[PDB]
RNA sequence: AGUAGAAACAAGGGCCCUG
């Protein structure tokens, strides 16, 4: 590995991506914890904080956030494993039946 | 899914397309422009005659079918009351073009280029503005040593300008180069002759019958005949001057590949060759002079002021042999005035006087709208003097485009390239030192004869060809340009026997010599192209005699 | 800080107003691009003519006033002017000053730390100097040159991407803060995107000028444009230099910019995942998308993922347009036939059935197109002009250089077009075996007599006999073809047209979407073949450099 | 672009994009609400998440 | 001796010598008389005297559509159309295309329109307001026309092109219409005829058709539909060969080039082809909207009923425009002392005391006339509709028939606006005759006419379209582009740059030979230096800018590595044209140099936003005029003002509104608000700020938002 | 850090590592050696009698 | 006076300013 791409992993020469929920001295931004949060549906009760106390939540919290420009959303630290490829085409096979 | 759904969100947005349109409710599935009641109104009223409402016409349309029989039975018909002309150049000849009759179209450049006499003198790279040349010049005392006479030779207004030189004079013993204004300068400037408006709220019919307010009656230019002086002056633009330098050009940069080493050299010995002549010098003269009256009505409107006409060269280069490194010179050639150049608008204009320096006599025909003086005596041996002297004017537009007067060279230079690598291609060789100094281009005629050169010394005429379309541009030579090409265009088919044909060459004839009016250059160029068609048919047909 | 105090304060005196306040309210952020538009609208007709009668002026630039207070700029230094105090009508915050000013500041002005970070901001350019300085010139000749049209790309680029992934990029490395949801193409390329924030970050920089630069650092420059030669970005950018219509710089660039590698390498692994593929029989599809998915390769120093690279690049192969399809890419209106490449101009038509007895007799269904149509074709330094009608070839043009490119370049037309007794009568030496059916996939009698003829020179020599041939008439000898290929005989083939000059290739700047079928062949709408798997060579091997398989 | 499909493709599976398209076939509607349907069926599909 | 240079054309060829007549080598030349003679010549051509009375207006309406009278002299131009021809020819061109083509482009073009915002309106040349009756940019007339409707009855809350369209049909419905002013307002009749209005403006910046000297501006109610009915036009004519509007240079070339091969393939050994260079007459007054609107309806059946109702609006208005005479007449006496000026709208009174023609020329167009305005119910005019007339040329080019066959003949080619070429074959001169009188025959059904003196003809390879003359080869003409190689007049960086690159786009498309290019680099060069009053150090110049220079050059150990407007020399050639100069002298400028040059904190650098240079403090902006100072053209700039302070604000707060336009739910004022709250808390949590601050500055905006909610 | 033609000597590098991959010492492509070999000296020839 | 073209200029705004 290398601290260029810290989020890529070689063992015998194939490669492997880690996830991005956590960073360490190295990554030094937001970046390397967007695919630890998600959207859920919007609580006025949540505090609105930054971009930057954003690591100093805990999993499974909820938090209000402002996103790029004019617009406000609730936040989760909680991932979502799956990605559309499969739970589309799979209900889609069963239909043709 | 909000997260699918915030996605798609921002890219909608990001597309203008997150509205009712895209993303209607149940009820609001129905998008249609509201018909108003006035377009419908005009809408039935713009149909076609047979239609008198847009439902006929668009029943009429959506089930269109097609009837080739009809369709090809209107196209007969149309093409019998037509009777389209069908002329084969070869049968219907070109006659020879009719130009206008009467006087000789005189000189109309504001600059004197064969009949020009200049002083000349060293040049100092601290004094190196107009405003101190001109004093330099002052200071011997030949400039004051002019003193012309209340008789002239011909012209109008003598007393006006023999005041005007006296007051010029004057302001440059002062060292400031500006004019007082009086009546002379007043009447000179015109200072006071734009009319004073009559509003109509303030008019009545007792007003107009007093004085007569009629629309105005455009007086249209004049015709004008053949002018043969112009020749002479091609002849005298394309022999040296004595110097070179005379137009200013940049340095050349380094090199790498044999490309640009060709055209360093190629671009040498082309400007070294078309730096020397004497259309150069004006262009030069007019660059300069162009860009002091420039800034000088940037600068000081509302001011009458002191221009000067001249330039600068550099003596030839002899051998190793005498004073080697030779010097530089300034030339002055006359002098410019200006008047209250408040150019509020583009395409406006400004007066100007023009006070030249000549040593030959004029002519009736040719020097008509100056006012000749007899100065007195220089030197060379003594020799008379003459003081050619007239009045004019300009604008931003003829101002920024003859300080552009390099581009002569662009042309010239594309053309010659051209040429030699055309020939060198051929063959696949260098083969261009060959073509600059054998390959014979036809010039003139001289008793009856052709007459040829090597391309080494055409490129002076080519050069002169181009000065003269930016020297003498309008409307006029414009369409004569434009309306010449279908001629050439036949003469080539001509040369290669490919049977052209026409509609109507009649019309292409009137519309050419309608726009040959009082414009030298037309005129000289519309005899050319008559005499080329007459020596061309010893070789070729479609041109009648 | 004060100044934040100073921005609040603004705010509120203007939000005090009623006007400004309506319109601070009502509608989303969107109406301030529209706002931006109403503001500063003045032009010109021609700038040179006002540009010189302005710069004879006194004072015709601009400025700012406290950056020139604070910098300590004076006025009239040496009895020259360089500003006086105004206000523009416009800004109402600048003064007016003159070109000296711009000088005093180079030469006596405030100085910054470092400036190397340019060469990073206009990186393509000092990559094109260095790309300029490592050439070794030769000499110059003269002669004329065959310059094709055609539609290239003129600007060398690693990792060619699209508009949307871009927007967002100039984002998270410059303006973080307002940075808007995590896309994809971000979570995914991570690494680079963590590059170029590190030279772009803690610097004192303009911004915008930063994003123009990275826009044009991740452009091609796509140009319809003459070329001669081999085609490759380097030359392109310099074509100015290298040769003319009639004159040539002779010089080598072949070892600069490491580009065609990635695209040959890039082919090779979308033909062998085809292949692959293709060893199944009813699941070719899924199986394709899943190694497809399941494979990644190196780019530079970054990883990127193959179904990104892919719908990137524009290489017309028999290969990408397949997987292009899988992906649902859309893609071009561009033809492939065996190695050649095809391109209709005009006409149209529909599938009709016809058959052939191999040996005796042995019906086999073949299908044509009934209709004229013309078509460009190009196989390896050659190009044709060609008009197919009603299962013959109606006429043919060609431009190349080559004998066999020539006789091939044929041969391949005319089988596309179904011209010929062969298709009506096919020969002995074919047989059932070869017929199709390696292991049940069927084939066309088109694909059949192509490798018919690529297998022995004298079956092409047999196919061309097909074609009528005809004594060579006056005048027409030096438009004609003999059998050998050569620009003149004494007798030539039938209908057809030689010339010294390349045809100029079509452009079209459309799109479509297209589809494929169980045995990996595209459709268009219509019953016409784009692509398939018999169009590219049989197999290879090969040893693919920094890549991954991760698939069992 | 030029086509909402092409368009729908961006964002969402090409082949929920050709199911709504055969549904707006079937009720012969403007294809301009291929998007709607599209994005609607792909919700129904992770709302089974199997 | 007597000089003649044509006697050149004796021992070479024509082609590669012509550019030397083209005399672009010097300045170019430059009302009411020409506008009524237009009138004129539009009414003449219409061969016919039927008219009928307009219930709206009460005006005479002539129909000039499926009503040809006056068969005499038909080489002459006629501006009748028989639709049923032109649905079969475009019939004919549909199927050589194939079916679902024109539905096919309407989609591709309702895929566009839809999704349009109506801020594009702002791009294109200038318009005629409504208001003040003058031709101002197009920003400014949409400004005028929303504050209108939002000072009338509500702010536009529309945000798409269809809005504003509908929102424009409503407007031509009511009965009160207000407006801003130093506040009139106007009724139903009035503002309709002042919508319908057309302006002229005296342009015509190329030389090009010198006959072209004049070009239309309609107002602000007609450039959407507009702008539809060019994108359907323009979505058709780039399917189509025959068609090379669009394209540009190499693209034609090659089209002709193929075209040529094809035809030389396809004609057998007893046939010969022929070719022709074509020039229309009265383009903009032959063309006619109301075949155009039979035509869109004729596309537009298949498609949606919503774009047959749009594209159907702009025919009809151009169909009922009215247009503008300019100046009037001016008055005067003998000596010319005194000067009367008189406007349009009383020259119907004193119609005694002027020239003969122009009383011939106007009492006829008295009835036609109203207020300084006349009711052309037909014809067209420049630039308005470009490509939809080539669309209806082409389809002429595409025609067939048995007769043509039966003797065969066939003709091709390709047109551009009021410029064709054509390509006749046959086996015999007299049918190559039948065949050009065909194809004249044919284009006189719908109005094309011919030029008979700037059209001629010839065999196979001799032809010029578009001032490009073609032969065996191709001839750049060269001058087409010669003033091109000028400094564009923009800032110091930047033109050299420009110039290089447009050297460089010659010599490799216009075939320009180096050292043609490089006479014409230091010929920009030169004329960079006197421009902007600056010159090399080694000269002896002086003036304000070289004082300094030499003043502080003693700093300088290098000056190889300074710049051009700093008293640096050249360093660029053929193989660095592609390269500007502060990169190729990056690598020796003095370190001291390089870190003033290019600093981001000046007080000059500007961006405008092609744009391939480098930014530096050279990248200045130039001072704004004054004459408006004087004129009270003052209220206006306050809206401008003010909406500028606001997108200034909003900037500051939101640095890249610049480079990813903003997008959201919310409002300014919450986004300002809300930001302004982070960035306190963000930096008072670790940077220099108090909680007094703080509070201070909460306490600001929460009272600001008030206001801002509390006004309205 | 400091070199003349660095382009070369990397691409060379890379095709070094290669050729080590593909089990052969070989190098196919000839661009770099080529241009690094003639740098020294390449010109055409002219024969004297063509003089 | 003059310019140039197929119409415009030969200062314009308020005693003061300006392209």
């Amino acid at each position: 590995w290398s601290k260029a791409d810290s989020s890529k992993i070689y063992c015998h020469g194939i490669a492997i991506r880690v996830p991005l929920v956590v960073g360490d001295e190295h990554m030094d931004t937001s970046l390397a914890l967007l695919e630890g949060f998600s959207v859920c549906e919007n609580d006025p009760r949540a505090p609105m904080v930054t971009r930057q106390d954003l690591i100093d939540v805990g999993f499974g919290q909820k938090v209000r956030l402002f996103v790029g420009q004019g617009s406000v959303r609730t936040f989760k630290r909680t991932a979502s494993q799956r990605a559309a490829s499969s739970d589309v085409n799979k209900n889609v096979k069963k239909i043709k039946m | 899914i909000f997260s699918f759904l915030a996605t798609a969100a921002d890219f909608l947005r990001k597309e203008n397309m997150f509205n009712e349109i895209f993303l209607p409710d149940n009820e609001e599935t129905i998008i249609e422009m509201k018909k108003g009641k006035t377009f419908l109104e005009l809408r039935d009223e713009s149909v076609p005659l047979p239609f008198q409402t847009y439902e006929q016409m668009k029943d009429y349309c959506e089930k269109f079918k097609g009837n080739p029989r009809e369709l090809a039975s209107k196209v007969s018909q149309m093409q019998s009351n037509i009777k389209l002309p069908i002329k084969h150049y070869e049968q219907n000849k070109f006659r020879q073009i009719r130009l206008p009759k009467g006087p000789m179209a005189p000189y109309t450049h504001k600059f004197l280029m064969e009949e020009a006499w200049m002083f000349t003198k060293i040049s100092d790279p601290e004094r190196s503005r107009a405003g101190e040349i001109l004093i330099d010049f002052f200071k011997k005392g030949n400039l004051s040593a002019i003193r012309p006479k209340d008789k002239p030779l011909q012209g109008k207004y003598p007393i006006h300008y023999k005041n005007l030189w006296n007051q010029i004079k004057a302001a440059i013993a002062d060292r400031t180069m500006v004019i007082n204004e009086n009546d002379h300068s007043e009447f000179l400037g015109g200072i006071g002759r734009a009319s004073k408006k009559i509003p109509e709220i303030s008019l009545t019919q007792d007003v107009i019958t007093t004085e007569g307010l009629k629309q105005s009656e455009n007086k249209l230019p004049e015709p004008r005949s053949f002018p043969r002086w112009f020749n002479a002056e091609w002849m005298w633009a394309i022999k040296d001057s004595d110097l070179t330098g005379w137009v200013p050009m940049a340095e050349y940069p380094p090199a790498d590949n044999e490309l640009e080493d060709y055209a360093e050299h190629l671009n040498k010995t082309m400007e070294g060759v078309l730096q020397g002549t004497n259309c150069a010098r004006e262009m030069g003269k007019c660059i300069l002079t162009v860009g002091a009256l420039m800034t000088e009505c940037r600068l000081f409107p509302g001011k009458i002021k002191v221009v000067p006409i001249y330039a600068r060269s550099k003596e030839r280069k002899s051998m190793q042999e005498g004073l080697p490194v030779p010097s530089e010179m300034d030339c002055l050639f006359g002098i410019c005035v200006k008047s209250k150049s408040h150019l509020n608008k583009d395409d406006g204009m400004y007066t100007i006087i023009t006070f030249e320096f000549s040593i030959r006599e004029p002519n009736l025909e040719k020097h008509q709208k100056y006012t000749v003086f007899e100065a007195g005596h220089t030197t060379v041996r003594e020799v008379p003097l003459y003081l050619y002297c007239r009045t004019t004017a300009l604008s931003k537009i003829k101002n920024d485009w003859l300080s552009k007067a390099r581009r002569c060279f662009i042309t010239t230079m594309d053309t010659v390239e051209t040429i030699c690598l055309r020939e060198s291609a051929k063959a696949e060789e260098n083969l261009v030192e060959k073509t600059l100094n054998e390959k014979q281009m036809w010039i003139g005629k001289k008793n009856g004869e052709l007459i040829a050169q090597p391309l080494r010394e055409a490129l002076r005429v080519q050069l002169v060809q181009q000065f003269y379309f930016c020297i003498y541009n309008d409307s006029q030579l414009e369409g004569f340009c434009n309306e010449q090409k279908k001629i050439l265009m036949a003469l080539e088919g001509d040369k290669k026997n490919k049977s052209s044909f026409g509609f109507n060459p009649e019309g292409l004839l009137e519309k050419i010599e309608e726009c040959l009016i009082n414009n030298p250059m037309c005129l000289f160029m519309a005899q050319r192209l008559n005499e080329l068609v007459i020596e061309a048919s010893k070789r070729g047909a479609k041109f009648f005699k | 800080m004060s100044l934040l105090l100073t921005i609040a304060k603004e705010y509120k005196r203007l939000c005090q107003d009623a006007k400004a306040a309506q319109m601070m309210t009502v509608g989303t952020v969107s109406n301030y691009t529209t706002f931006k538009k109403w503001t500063t609208s003045r032009k010109e007709k021609n700038p040179s003519l006002r540009m010189r009668w302005a710069m004879s002026s006194k004072f015709p630039i601009i400025a700012n006033k406290r950056m020139l207070e604070e910098a300590q700029i004076p006025k009239e230094h040496n009895n020259v002017a360089l500003w006086e105090d105004t206000e523009d009508v416009s800004k109402r915050d600048h003064v007016l000053a003159s070109a000296s000013c711009i000088n005093y500041w180079n030469f006596c002005g405030p100085c910054v730390n470092n400036s190397e970070v340019i060469k990073e901001v206009y990186k393509s350019r000092f990559g094109r100097l260095e790309r300029r300085k490592e050439i070794m010139w030769k000499e110059l000749r003269f002669t004329l040159v065959d310059r094709q049209r055609r539609r290239v790309d003129t600007q060398p680029v690693e990792q060619r991407l699209r508009t949307g992934e871009i927007k967002d990029l100039q984002m998270w490395t410059l303006f973080e803060d307002e940075a808007p949801l995590a896309s994809k193409f971000i979570l995914d390329n991570y690494g680079l995107v963590k590059e170029m924030r590190s030279k772009f970050a803690n610097k004192p920089l303009n911004k915008e000028v930063v994003a123009h630069m990275l826009e044009k650092q991740f452009n091609p420059e796509s140009r319809f444009l003459p070329v001669f030669g081999a085609i490759r970005p380097e030359r392109m950018e310099l074509i100015h230099a290298l040769g003319g219509e009639t004159w040539i710089q002779e010089a080598n660039t072949a070892g600069i910019s490491n580009v065609d590698q990635r695209k040959n390498d890039i082919r090779a692994v979308c033909r062998k995942v085809c292949l692959a593929a293709n060893a199944s029989i009813m699941n070719a599809k899924s199986k394709l998308v899943e190694y497809i998915k399941s494979t990644s390769m190196r780019i530079g120093e970054t990883e990127r993922k193959l179904e990104e690279l892919i719908l990137e690049t524009d290489d017309v192969s028999p290969e990408v347009t397949l997987c292009k399809s899988a992906l649902g890419g859309q893609l071009g209106k561009t033809l492939s036939f065996g190695p050649m490449l095809l391109k209709k101009i005009s006409g149209s038509g529909v599938k009709v059935k016809d058959t052939v007895y191999i040996q005796g007799v042995r019906a086999v269904q073949f299908e044509y197109w009934s209709e004229q149509e013309e078509f460009y074709g190009e196989y390896k330094s050659a190009t044709a002009l060609f008009s197919r009608k009603e299962r013959s070839l109606e006429w043919i043009t060609i431009g190349g250089g080559i004998n066999e490119d020539r006789k091939r370049l044929l041969a391949m037309c005319m089988i596309f077009c179904r011209d010929g007794d062969y298709f009506k009568d096919a020969p002995a030496t074919i047989t059932m075996a070869d017929l199709s059916t390696k292991l049940g996939r069927e084939i066309p009698y088109q694909y059949v007599m192509m490798n018919w003829i690529q297998k022995s020179e004298d079956n092409l020599e047999a196919l061309l006999y097909s074609r009528g041939i005809v004594e060579t008439n006056p005048g027409k000898m030096g438009s004609s073809m003999g059998i050998d290929g050569s620009k003149r005989a004494i007798k030539s083939l039938r209908a057809v047209t030689i010339q010294s000059g390349k045809i100029d290739m079509p452009e079209s700047k459309e799109k479509i979407h297209l589809e494929l079928s169980d045995n990996l062949e595209a459709f268009d709408s219509s019953g016409r073949i784009v692509a398939t798997i018999l169009d590219l060579p049989s197999d290879k091997k090969v040893t693919f450099q920094d890549v991954s398989f991760q698939h069992p | 672009s030029k086509t909402f499909a092409e368009i729908a493709e961006a964002f969402l599976e090409p082949e929920a994009v050709r199911i709504a398209k055969e549904a707006v076939e079937e009720y012969g509607d403007h294809e301009r609400k291929i998007i709607q349907i599209g994005i609607h069926f792909q919700v129904c599909c992770m709302f089974c998440d199997e | 001796m007597e000089i003649n240079p044509y006697l050149m054309f004796l021992n070479n060829d024509v082609t590669s010598l012509i550019s030397t007549t083209y005399p672009y080598t010097g300045p170019p030349p430059m009302s009411t008389k020409y506008t009524l003679e237009t009138i004129k010549r539009t009414y003449d051509y219409s061969r016919t005297s039927v008219e009928k009375t307009s219930k709206v207006f009460n005006i005479p309406r002539r129909k000039f559509c499926n009503c040809l009278e006056d068969k005499d002299e038909l080489v002459k131009p006629t501006g009748n159309v028989d639709i049923s021809s032109l649905l079969g020819l475009a019939e004919m061109m549909e199927k050589r295309m194939g079916e679902g083509f024109f539905k096919h482009c309407v989609m591709e073009a309702e895929t566009e329109i839809l999704k349009m915002h109506f801020s594009r309106l702002t791009e294109g040349r200038q318009t005629y307001d409504w208001t003040s009756e003058r031709n101002m940019p197009a920003a400014t007339a949409l400004q005028l026309t929303v504050d209108a409707i939002k000072e009338t009855e509500g702010p536009f809350k529309g945000t798409t092109m269809l809005e504003y369209c509908n929102k424009m049909i409503e407007m031509l419905d009511w009965k009160e219409i207000k407006f801003k002013k130093v506040i009139d307002s106007i009724k139903h009749d009035e503002f309709l005829i002042r919508a319908l209005t057309i302006n002229t403006m005296a342009k015509d910046g190329e030389r090009g058709k010198l006959q072209r000297r004049a070009i239309a501006t309609p107002g602000m109610i007609v450039r959407p539909f507009s702008k539809i009915v060019e994108t359907v036009a323009q979505k058709i004519c780039e399917k189509l060969k025959e068609s090379g509007l669009p394209v540009g240079g190499n693209e034609k070339k090659a089209k002709l080039k193929t075209t040529v091969t094809s035809l030389n393939a396809r004609m057998n050994s007893d046939q010969f082809a022929v070719n022709i260079t074509g020039d229309n007459s009265k383009w903009n007054e032959c063309q006619q909207p109301e075949a155009y609107l039979a035509l869109l309806a004729y596309i537009t059946k298949d498609s949606s009923d919503l774009m047959k109702d749009l594209c159907s609006v702009a025919p009809v208005l151009f169909c009922n425009k009215f247009v503008k005479l300019g100046q009037g007449i001016r008055l005067s006496n003998k000596r010319k002392t005194k000067e009367v000026i008189i406007k349009a709208e009383k020259m119907g009174k004193y119609k005694n005391l002027m020239r003969e023609e122009y009383k011939n020329l106007f009492e006829p167009l008295e009835k036609y006339i109203q207020k300084d305005v006349c009711f052309l119910p037909g014809g067209m005019l420049m630039g308005m509709f470009n490509m939809l007339s080539t669309v209806l040329g082409v389809s002429t080019l595409c025609y067939m028939d048995e007769e043509l066959k039966a003797k065969g003949c066939f003709w091709t080619g390709l047109q551009s606006s009021d410029d064709f070429v054509l390509f006749a074959v046959a086996s015999n001169w007299s049918n190559i005759h039948w065949t050009i009188r065909r194809f004249n025959a044919v284009c006189k059904l719908i109005g094309i006419n011919m030029s008979l003196e700037k059209s001629y003809g010839s065999l196979p390879e001799l032809f010029e379209f578009t001032s490009m003359f073609f032969d065996g080869e191709f001839v750049s003409n060269l001058a087409m582009e010669l003033p091109a190689f000028t400094t564009a007049g923009v800032n110091e960086g930047v033109d050299f740059t420009a110039a290089m690159s447009i050297i460089k786009t010659n010599m490799i498309n216009n075939s320009l030979s180096p050292s043609t290019a490089l006479m014409a680099l230091r010929i920009c060069l030169q004329e960079f230096r006197a421009t902007y009053r600056v010159h090399p150090w080694d000269s002896r110049v002086k003036g304000g800018r070289m004082k300094i220079i030499n003043e502080f050059i003693k700093t300088i150990e290098n000056k190889d590595g300074l710049l051009i407007a700093d008293g640096g020399k050249l360093m660029n050639n053929i193989s660095t044209l592609h390269i500007p100069e502060e990169v190729l002298k990056f690598e020796k400028m003095d370190e001291q140099y390089r870190n003033r040059v290019f600093n981001p904190k000046n007080p000059f650098t500007n961006f405008d936003k092609e744009n391939e240079a480098v930014v530096s403090t050279h990248s200045f902006r130039t001072r704004a005029n004054r004459t408006l100072l004087n004129t009270d053209m003052r209220a206006m700039m306050a809206e401008e003002k003010r909406y500028q302070m606001v997108c200034d604000m909003f900037k500051s707060v939101f640095e890249s509104a610049d480079i990813n336009p903003p997008i959201g739910a919310m409002s300014i004022g919450e986004a300002i608000e809300e930001k302004l709250l982070e960035r306190a808390k963000m930096k008072r949590d670790i940077g220099a700020i108090e909680d007094s601050e703080y509070e201070e500055i909460k306490d600001i905006i929460r009272d600001a938002k008030k206001a801002r909610l509390e006004s309205r």
